[PDB]
């Protein structure tokens, strides 16, 4: 769709769950298109700035997650096709990871990047 | 698995190349000429050429047709072996973490190892810990 495409190359971030690469405007106006009932990051900027960080490396044009080698490797085959990332550094605080396990969402470290 | 094909672009024009190709796809998925491409990989580390991912060499040719960015390499599509579908995703240590050790580019403390104290959420400025090397206004006039 037209909402998953970042409008402007300025002020872009990436999520920690589905690696959603968007503009600061989209995260507040629309939010995470692959998780809206567990994260609820539409309608504010503190929740967008809390979970979602700017600290990420690399972009991918996810189009066909049902048939692709890259999609399986990043465990992003059950997501919506769009702008994704390959290495999203950081970690969620101990305030929203405890509620994700009780609801059935296993928060995985998306950071596939090696350390030294 | 879809196959990785390499294509030339002018220096630094790869970011506009990536976003317009995504938009192209979306712009043509419902017409009579769709795109056979899966993804496009555009690493932060590389320069001068980018990676397009599709089953056959005809597919990329018929897809990158009409773009003024990938016109220059359009005549050839150097492939990589199966073992190179993995090392493209690898990232060596973004680069934004407090209490870390960064260096400068410009200013007076060039190539001087400093430290970060606080990060501004506006993405405008950043706090640095350096040591002043001025003369305290004694030698200079
Ligand atoms: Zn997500």
């Amino acid at each position: 769709a037209l909402e998953t495409v970042p409008k402007d190359l300025r002020h872009l971030r990436a999520c920690l769950l589905c690696s959603l690469v968007k503009t600061i405007d989209q995260f507040e106006y629309d939010g995470c298109d692959n998780c809206d009932a567990y994260l609820q990051m539409k309608g504010n900027r503190e929740m967008v700035y809390d979970c979602t960080s700017s600290s990420f490396d690399g972009i991918i044009a996810m189009m066909s997650p049902e048939d692709s080698w890259v999609s399986k490797w990043q465990r992003v085959s059950n997501f919506k096709p769009g702008v994704y990332a390959v290495s999203v550094t950081g970690r969620l605080p101990q305030g929203i990871v405890r509620e994700l396990k009780s609801r059935g969402v296993a928060y995985k470290s998306r950071d596939t990047a090696i350390k030294t | 698995d879809p196959n990785l094909w390499t294509v030339k672009c002018k220096i630094g024009e790869e970011r506009a190349t990536a976003i317009s190709l995504m938009r192209k796809f979306i712009a043509y998925q419902f017409t009579d000429t769709p795109l056979q491409i899966k993804s496009v990989v555009a690493p932060e580390h590389v320069k001068g050429y980018i990676y397009v991912e599709a089953y056959k060499q005809t597919h990329v040719k018929q897809a990158i047709e009409g773009v003024g960015n990938l016109r220059l390499g359009y005549w050839n599509q150097q492939m990589v072996p199966i073992k190179e579908m993995t090392d493209v995703l690898k990232v060596v240590k973004a680069n934004l973490k407090p209490k870390s050790w960064v260096r400068l580019k410009r200013g007076i403390y060039k190539d001087d190892i400093a430290q970060v104290d606080y990060v501004e959420p506006s993405q405008n400025t950043i706090s640095l810990k350096m040591i002043p090397r001025i003369d305290y206004d004694r030698i200079k006039a």
